[PDB]
């Protein structure tokens, strides 16, 4: 994969960030939140 | 003509502002 | 029904062969053959053993929509209590398996509710319906004309 | 404490899970004139002893299905079973029959709960009780 | 827990109490019917929502009504 | 012990429907009554509580069923003799296709009377009746007419026997419970003596006209089947072993008969059928083994076995009291016997389907690809339906006839005690199999769509070679001469050998097994395991579960125990049958699709005179059957062109049913996706409209019951899908050529 | 008697069976001496041993079947896949431990506390990436391991 | 070292298994067993 | 002729059976 557009390193870094880092972080935070036995 | 790298990075720096504002609105709507 | 009619009329109009619609839409075998069967040929050859073309994503999405529609048929036909008993056996299996008994669920696994079963099956049915027809529409029109 | 001999059973996979030692289990005691075979509500057959029998089950419904079998599937009808709820702290709460009389027969001292002085069709409209947190049947 | 309500068309046939598999209902003395008994639901925390009592009720537009509400371990019938 | 005139014969109770059920006999109040009536006709255990009268009803119903089957067979022989071209096909097999149905010219339907050969106009029959009739030695229409008349007479005899054994002279219960004699009478009787008589028929009648028709004798020049038995000189003219008579049989010198009783194997290379000498020797060996087997159990002379004692002796350290009690179950419960018989008969019909294609036993059946495909698919579907009925009647026995006091620590009680372990491990196996077969297909579809064919699962990529099946095929190929020394050829050429090329067409070649065969066989394993999981969970949890502990009190056939406990709809054994029906349907659709594609791709086709074979679909199975898209495009889309371009021709009826099944399946979804509360409220609105014009019926209309709605849904689903696949398969294989 | 199938821990009403798979002497002495159950172990040692075994075997599937298997960086791609999977597994283990042991801490197993499960997750991380790198270092210099095992250098 | 015999990778794997893995495992299990202060 | 790789692996798979049986006998002789 490559790109002739400006800042072609940005899909290179952001496709794993939006595909792996963002959903793993979001589901981890949501899993910790929806099982929180804090008050109710 | 095509855009520049600095244009794209400046747009992402701009997009940091509605990200923070959406965080604030979702936090305020949560309570 | 309306999108099938609109697309078959516009395929007849755009290609100039309106006679296919004018002599074959009056019976349903014409709809089956001259619209559904004939216009899938470029779509299902988006990928084949000899290679791919630009319609590969539409063939894959066509199959994906067929799969999601049929997955909705599960929740639509089979109902809750069978699944609740099956999940009870799976719960037993987890509670008796060594090195996995160290792991416990925080929420008790149950089957989906009856309304949830209907909603989930309908959601899959609708997603599959939409994706299947969108793949067929875009691939047939972009192969014949685009 | 709860007394009775456990019915002799080979063991089964349908019995108590970790909910029994974690949240609650249930117990059914009954007196038997002879030694005969009953059906476990968790699948299979067990043999109940002569005299007192104490059985531990997962749900109240399993104990009550066993009690229905005891009242209906034996020629001397076992009509004296007691069903209890057992907590992991050790406290045993007596459940059935609560007043000593089976609930299909009336008894004085039973208070009417869940009884409505209106008919089914004279429940009020939901629109009259909006933003109150209570259903038409709860008012 | 689910809510079990008994309305004043009850004629004290005790069929809802016999049909109940979880000992939710009793029959208490009453005066509104010739049988002089009305069904009651003191043990709705054990109710699972099976509506067998509704199926057993012979009064047209049943005098016993089960409303499924808050779901518990007892109400979902869980042995685990 | 036979009763004398138990039930009188009167015409009065025919006119009052619902006599058999006590609730039905009061009269109709709702329409459900009518739907109850047909639903309650054959449930004999529910109408009467005594086992004796239930057995009487079953015996008379069995005679009525045999009468129905005899009427069907008589009609088949009558349609093969008057309205057929068996004359004309027999002199010229490979120019004329079989056709035994003639359709009147009305409303334009005479187009279906297609040109099949020899100036005939009729529907090309694909059941294979002509090939079996040739294999039996039939040569004239008058003998087929005689067989039809004899079938009508035997149907009348079956009807009279049923009337006699229900109304006049009817047996007692211990006649039925004497199963020790019944098994001897069925093994040494029905099967053994029937196969001995058919071996005698083969050797005397079916072999001469078959071998003369293979030699080149015209069918009119072969005189008639009886004149062989009139003069034994014709056998010694043709099979020269018929010179010593019956002397080598009784004097341990059976090698004299190694001229009409052989061990060749393979196929006859004039017809493509099995060798008739091989089948006669097989039938004789089967007869002798079955006569030996039908002297196992004690009947009336104190010699034999007790099945109870054999069962009670089988117990081990793992199984407690073992097989104690199973004799009492299988002698008191009709449903338990029906379950195990349906399982074994469905497995047998599937075994018949799998054995018949690879060893074609009828002349010119193998080169008729339509007949081969039809017979395989029909017998597969029959077997799958019977296995579902087996699961059904196992659950019915569990609800009705099971008794826990009389099964303590035996095998059945221990099944019920570890059903959680059984079902949970079967669940894990089903998930594992679904992943590691269908996800292999999904992987292949995705890697082909992404332009990565070197990353697929295929023979030209990451290989999944079925090495054990290949090794067993190799061992079958080196069998005849090393591990089967007296066998001349292999058992079937599908295992390995050379291609039989009867006429210009193929009959059998080595069916090679590669990655696609591995994938589709594990798909079969997966789907069979899921159908088994559904039916076995329905059997093992028919009485109770952790969800509903009193399920046996609710019965076998009930919709639910209410919306509570989260929701308990489809907990009954009947609903497990309902779900297993769809899963068996899915399993067998994939099995017959695998069969049709592999036979058209790697077996069937046209043989060149040089020895090369051009296949029907040119070997595309190795590269296209590894993806779902290949199954969609190269199998479904490509081969449906025959069924959709049939309009205006004789195959157009196959077009119409191709539409028609598509209707019924979709119609089924109305019943499958909806519930009866909506339909009852809609019926209330239509009754109000009928009240306005005073056309309200006295029998009040209701919506269908929940169980009946599910039954109508599954029936219409299976009917529409099976009719669609039937139309597609037949219009493809009548156009393969 | 001779019956090898008994009630689980002498209670026939607990939903389990004493089987030669579930409750043989070999089963107890093997499972109870696995690191997750071995008596006296600190939870970091349990996690360390579990991680070493798991990270060592997780090298293999992407090494032999992954998309880099036909390139010159086959062992590299197997290692990166194993490291990323061990990272996801460690995140899942630590999130499970954070969720499960929110409230009171038991006085029984040290493993089944928030402190012990965090120690176990730390050990699992260290062992997983250690086992993955040691299996990669064996596979990348597989020629040297082969020459060592054949005595080619000596 | 090499072999012309069938499955020549099997001495390659099994000589360290029988020389190192099997005796180290056996002496470790035996050392844990013979020092077990269980009952007597 | 020489044996095959599959012959050697099948012999080792066979040898798994007296290994298990020797484990069983030594365990039974221990008690
Ligand atoms: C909502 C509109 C929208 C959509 C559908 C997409 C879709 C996409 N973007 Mg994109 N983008 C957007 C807005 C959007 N963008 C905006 C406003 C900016 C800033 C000017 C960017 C800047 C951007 C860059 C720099 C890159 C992409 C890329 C991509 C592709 C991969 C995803 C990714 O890495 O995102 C990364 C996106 C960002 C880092 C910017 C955040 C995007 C906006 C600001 C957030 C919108 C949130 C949404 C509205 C909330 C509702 C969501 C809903 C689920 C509830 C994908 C086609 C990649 C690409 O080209 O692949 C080929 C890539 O490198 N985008
Ligand atoms: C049970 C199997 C079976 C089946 C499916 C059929 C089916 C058929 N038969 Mg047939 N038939 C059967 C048994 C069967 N028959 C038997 C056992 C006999 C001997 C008594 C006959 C004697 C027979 C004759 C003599 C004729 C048919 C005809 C027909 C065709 C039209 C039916 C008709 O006239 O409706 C009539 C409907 C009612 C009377 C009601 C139809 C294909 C006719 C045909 O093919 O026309 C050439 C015809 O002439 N049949
Ligand atoms: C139920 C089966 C059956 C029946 C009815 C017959 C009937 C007959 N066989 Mg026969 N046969 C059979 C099975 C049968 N066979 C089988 C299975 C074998 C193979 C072992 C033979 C081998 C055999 C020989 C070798 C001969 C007969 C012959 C005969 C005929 C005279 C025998 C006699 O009266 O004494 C008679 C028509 C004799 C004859 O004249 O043939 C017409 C004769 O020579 N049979
Ligand atoms: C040896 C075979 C055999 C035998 C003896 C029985 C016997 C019995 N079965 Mg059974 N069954 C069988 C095979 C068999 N079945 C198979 C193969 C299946 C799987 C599909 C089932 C599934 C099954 C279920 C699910 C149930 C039974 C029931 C029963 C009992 C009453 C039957 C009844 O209601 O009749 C009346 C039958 C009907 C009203 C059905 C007629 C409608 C069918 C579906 C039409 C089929 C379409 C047709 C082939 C083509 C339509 C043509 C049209 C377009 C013109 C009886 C003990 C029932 C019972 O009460 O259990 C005790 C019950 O609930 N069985
Ligand atoms: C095509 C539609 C479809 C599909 C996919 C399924 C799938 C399944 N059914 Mg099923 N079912 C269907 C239609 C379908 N059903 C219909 C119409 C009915 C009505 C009669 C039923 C009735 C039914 C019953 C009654 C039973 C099942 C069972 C099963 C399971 C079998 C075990 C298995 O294969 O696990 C493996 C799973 C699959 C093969 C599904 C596909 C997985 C894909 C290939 C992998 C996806 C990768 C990844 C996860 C994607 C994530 C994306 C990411 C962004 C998150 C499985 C979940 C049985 C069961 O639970 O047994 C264990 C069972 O008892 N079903
Ligand atoms: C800016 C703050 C920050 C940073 C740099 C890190 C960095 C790290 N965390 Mg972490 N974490 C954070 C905040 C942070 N965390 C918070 C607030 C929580 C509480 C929810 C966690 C909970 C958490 C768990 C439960 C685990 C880690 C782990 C890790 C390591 C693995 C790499 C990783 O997660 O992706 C790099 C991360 C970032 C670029 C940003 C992370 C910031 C968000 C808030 C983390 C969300 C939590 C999520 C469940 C963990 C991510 C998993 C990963 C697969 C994406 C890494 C050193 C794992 C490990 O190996 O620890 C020993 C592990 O098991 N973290
Ligand atoms: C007791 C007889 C015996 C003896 C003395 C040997 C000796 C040897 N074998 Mg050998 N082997 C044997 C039986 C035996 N084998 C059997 C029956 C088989 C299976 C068919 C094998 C399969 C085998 C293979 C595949 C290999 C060897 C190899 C070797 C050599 C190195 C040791 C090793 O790695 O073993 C490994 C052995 C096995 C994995 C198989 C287990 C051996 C048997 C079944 C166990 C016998 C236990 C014993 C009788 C118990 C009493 C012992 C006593 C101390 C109390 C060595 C010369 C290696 C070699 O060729 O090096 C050049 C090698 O790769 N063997
Ligand atoms: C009978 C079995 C046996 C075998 C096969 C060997 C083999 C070897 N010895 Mg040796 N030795 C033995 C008995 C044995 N010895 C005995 C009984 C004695 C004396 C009492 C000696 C004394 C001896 C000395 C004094 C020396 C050797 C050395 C060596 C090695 C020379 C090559 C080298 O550098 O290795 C390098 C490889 C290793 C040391 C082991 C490699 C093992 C793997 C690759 C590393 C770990 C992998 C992983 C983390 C664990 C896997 C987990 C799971 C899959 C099992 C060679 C491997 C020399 C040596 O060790 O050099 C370093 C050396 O100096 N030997
Ligand atoms: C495809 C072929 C190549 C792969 C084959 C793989 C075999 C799979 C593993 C072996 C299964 C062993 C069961 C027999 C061994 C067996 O019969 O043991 C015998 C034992 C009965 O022992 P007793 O001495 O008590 O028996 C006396 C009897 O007469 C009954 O009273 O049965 C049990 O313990 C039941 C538990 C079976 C638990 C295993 C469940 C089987 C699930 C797997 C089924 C897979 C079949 C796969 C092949 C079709
Ligand atoms: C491939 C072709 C299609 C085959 C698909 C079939 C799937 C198998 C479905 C079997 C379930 C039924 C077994 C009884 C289970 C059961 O009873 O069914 C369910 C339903 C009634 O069940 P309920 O639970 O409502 O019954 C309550 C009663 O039990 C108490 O009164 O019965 C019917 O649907 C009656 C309607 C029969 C319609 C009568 C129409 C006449 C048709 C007769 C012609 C038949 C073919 C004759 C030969 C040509
Ligand atoms: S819904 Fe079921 S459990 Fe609840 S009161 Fe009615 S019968 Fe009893
Ligand atoms: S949806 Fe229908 S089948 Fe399911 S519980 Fe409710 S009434 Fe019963
Ligand atoms: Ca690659
Ligand atoms: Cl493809």
């Amino acid at each position: 994969m490559d790109g002739s557009y400006a800042a072609s390193y940005l899909p290179w870094i952001l496709i794993p960030m939006v595909g792996w880092l963002f959903p793993a972080v979001t589901m981890g935070l949501l899993f910790i939140h929806i099982e929180s036995e804090g008050e109710g | 003509m095509a855009l520049s790298d600095t244009q794209i990075l400046a747009a992402l720096v701009v997009a940091l502002l509605p990200a923070f504002l959406a965080f604030r609105l979702s936090t305020e709507l949560y309570k | 029904w309306l999108t099938f009619y609109w697309h078959w009329k516009h395929l007849g109009v755009w290609s100039g062969n309106v006679a296919q619609f004018n002599e074959n839409s009056t019976y349903l075998m014409g709809w089956f053959r001259d619209y559904l069967w004939a216009n899938s040929a470029q779509l299902i050859n988006g990928y084949n053993p000899y290679g791919v073309n630009n319609l590969s994503v539409w063939a894959w999405m066509f199959l994906f929509g067929h799969l999601v529609w049929a997955t909705g048929f599960m929740f639509l036909i089979s109902w809750r209590g069978y699944w609740q008993e099956l999940i009870e056996t799976i719960v037993w299996a987890h509670e008796r398996t060594p090195l996995a008994n160290l792991v416990r669920w925080k929420d008790k696994p149950v089957a989906l509710s009856i309304v949830q079963a209907r909603l989930v099956g309908l959601a899959h049915f609708t997603v599959g319906y939409v994706l299947t027809y969108a793949a067929f529409l875009i691939a047939s029109t972009a192969g014949k004309f685009g | 404490e709860l007394s009775g001999q456990p019915p002799k059973f080979g063991g089964s996979t349908g019995g108590l899970l970790s909910k029994a030692n974690r949240e609650e289990k249930y117990a059914i005691t009954w007196t038997s004139a002879s030694e005969q075979v009953f059906e476990m509500p968790t699948g299979g057959a067990a043999i109940m002893n002569e005299g007192e029998n104490l059985l531990y089950l997962a749900r109240k419904e399993q104990c009550l299905a066993l009690g229905t079998q005891l009242r209906t599937k034996f020629k001397p009808k076992i009509q004296d079973y007691k069903i209890y709820r057992v907590y992991p702290s050790g406290e045993v709460q007596y459940l059935h029959p609560a007043d000593g009389v089976f609930p299909e027969k009336v008894n004085e001292g039973r208070e009417a709960q869940g009884t409505k002085t209106r008919r089914i069709g004279q429940n009020p409209e939901p629109v009259t009780i909006k933003f109150s947190g209570k259903a038409p049947y709860e008012v | 827990s689910h809510s079990v309500k008994i309305y004043d068309t009850c004629i004290g046939c005790t069929q809802c109490v016999r049909a109940c598999p979880l000992d939710v209902l009793e029959m208490v003395p009453w005066d509104g019917c010739k049988a002089a008994q009305i069904a009651s639901s003191p043990r709705t925390e054990d109710c699972v929502g099976c509506k067998r009592c509704e199926t057993a009720c012979p009064t047209d537009f049943l005098s016993i009504r089960v409303y499924l509400g808050a779901e518990t371990t007892r109400s979902m019938g869980l042995a685990y | 012990s036979v009763d004398n005139n138990p039930v009188p014969t009167s015409f009065e109770k025919w006119g009052k429907p619902g006599h058999f059920d006590r609730t039905l006999a009061r009269g109709p109040k709702t329409t459900t009554w009518i739907w109850n009536l047909h639903a309650n006709a054959h449930d004999f255990d529910s109408q009467t509580s005594d086992l004796e009268d239930v057995s009487r009803k079953i015996f008379s119903a069995h005679f009525g069923h045999l009468a129905v089957v005899f009427v069907w067979l008589s009609g088949m022989y009558f349609h093969g003799a008057k309205f057929s071209n068996y004359e004309g096909w027999l002199a010229d097999p490979t120019h004329i296709k079989p056709s035994a149905q003639v359709v009147w010219p009305i409303v334009g339907q005479g187009i279906l009377n297609g040109d099949v050969g020899g100036g005939f106009h009729g529907i090309q029959i694909t059941s294979g009746l002509f090939y079996l009739w040739r294999a039996s030695g039939f040569t004239d229409s008058y003998q087929l007419y005689c067989t039809a008349i004899g079938g009508l007479v035997m149907a009348a005899l079956m009807l009279f026997a049923g009337w006699f054994h229900y109304h006049v002279k009817a047996p007692k219960l211990e006649w039925f419970q004497n199963v020790e004699s019944m098994m001897n009478h069925h093994l040494a009787g029905l099967l053994g003596l029937g196969s001995l008589g058919w071996a005698g028929h083969q050797i005397h009648v079916s072999m001469p006209i078959n071998k003369l028709l293979d030699a080149g004798v015209a069918p009119k020049d072969i005189p008639l089947p009886h004149e062989f038995i009139l003069e034994p000189s014709k056998m010694a003219e043709l099979y020269p072993s018929f010179a010593q008579g019956l002397t080598p049989f009784f004097t341990l010198n059976w090698g004299v008969y190694s001229d009409f009783l052989t061990f060749k194997g393979g196929l006859n290379p004039v017809t493509g059928g099995l060798w008739l000498s091989d089948t006669a020797h097989h039938h004789l060996a089967i007869a002798v083994l079955f006569i030996i087997a039908g002297h196992m159990y004690r009947t009336n002379w104190g010699i034999g076995h007790s099945m109870k004692e054999i069962l009670e002796a089988h117990k081990g350290p793992f199984t407690g009291e073992g097989h104690k009690g199973l004799y009492e179950i299988l002698t008191t419960s009709w449903h338990a016997q029906l379950a195990i018989n349906l399982a074994l008969l469905g497995s047998l019909t599937i075994i018949v389907a799998q054995h018949m294609y690879a060893m074609p036993p009828y002349p010119y059946q193998a080169i008729d690809y339509a007949t081969q495909l039809s017979l395989f698919t029909h017998h597969m579907w029959i077997g799958g339906f019977l296995i579902v009925g087996a699961g059904a009647h196992g659950a019915i026995f569990m609800v009705r006839d099971y008794d826990p006091a009389k099964n303590v620590n035996n095998l059945l009680d221990r099944m019920l005690r570890h059903r959680d372990a059984i079902i949970s491990h079967l669940n894990w196996v089903c998930i594992f199999l679904g992943f590691h077969s269908f996800g292999l297909y999904i992987h292949n579809d995705t890697m082909r769509a992404l332009g990565r064919p070197q990353d697929m699962f295929s023979d030209t990529a990451i290989q999944l070679q079925p090495i054990f099946a290949q090794w067993v095929q190799h061992l079958h190929t080196l069998a005849p001469g090393a591990t089967a020394p007296n066998a001349l050829a292999t058992a079937s050429y599908a295992f390995g050998g050379e291609t039989i090329a009867v006429a210009g067409k193929v009959a059998m070649m080595p069916i090679t097994l590669g990655t696609a065969d591995f994938m589709v066989h594990h798909i079969h394993a997966f789907t069979i395991h899921v159908t088994a999981l559904i039916l076995l969970k329905g059997v093992l949890y028919a009485r109770s579960s952790r969800l509903v502990p009193d399920k046996a009190n609710l019965g076998f056939r009930f919709p639910c125990d209410g919306p509570g406990r989260g929701g308990t709809c489809q907990v009954s054994g009947w609903d497990h049958v309902f779900l297993g029906l769809f899963w068996m349907y899915n399993s067998l659709s994939i099995v017959i699709f695998h069969f049709s594609w592999k036979m058209q791709s790697d077996v069937w086709g046209t043989v060149s005179p040089d020895g090369s074979v051009t296949h029907v679909t040119l070997g595309n199975f190795a590269q296209s059957a590894i993806t779902i898209n290949g199954w969609l495009r190269d199998f479904l889309w490509a081969q449906a062109a025959n069924v959709i371009n049939s309009y205006g021709s004789a195959l157009s009826a196959y077009g119409i049913m191709f539409l028609a099944g598509h209707f019924v399946f979709a119609f089924s979804l109305m019943f499958l996706f909806s519930g009866r509360g909506y339909w009852q409220e809609l019926i209330e609105s239509i009754v109000w409209a009928h009240n306005k014009l005073n056309v309200a019926p006295a029998i009040q209309p209701r919506a269908l019951s929940i169980i009946q709605g599910r039954a109508v849904g599954v029936a219409h689903y299976l009917l529409g899908g099976i009719v669609t696949t039937w139309a597609f398969f037949l219009a493809r294989s009548l156009s393969i050529g | 008697s001779n019956q090898v199938v008994q009630a689980y821990n002498g209670d026939p009403f607990v939903g389990h069976l004493s089987t030669p798979i579930s409750d043989s002497a070999f089963t107890r002495t093997f499972i109870g001496n696995l690191p997750a159950y071995r008596k006296g172990l600190s939870p970091i040692l349990r996690g360390l041993e579990v991680g070493m075994a798991h990270g060592y075997f997780l090298i293999g599937p992407w090494t032999l079947l992954g998309p880099l298997r036909d390139s010159e960086y086959q062992y590299i791609g197997g290692l990166i896949g194993a490291l990323a999977l061990i990272l996801v597994a460690t995140a899942a283990l630590s999130s499970y431990g954070l969720v499960t042991f929110q409230g009171e801490q038991g006085s029984g197993d040290t493993l089944q506390t928030a402190d012990g499960w965090s120690q176990f997750a730390a050990g699992f991380f260290v062992g997983g990436m250690g086992g993955a790198f040691v299996a990669y270092f064996l596979l990348e210099n597989l020629s040297v391991v082969d020459g060592i095992f054949r005595g080619l250098f000596n």
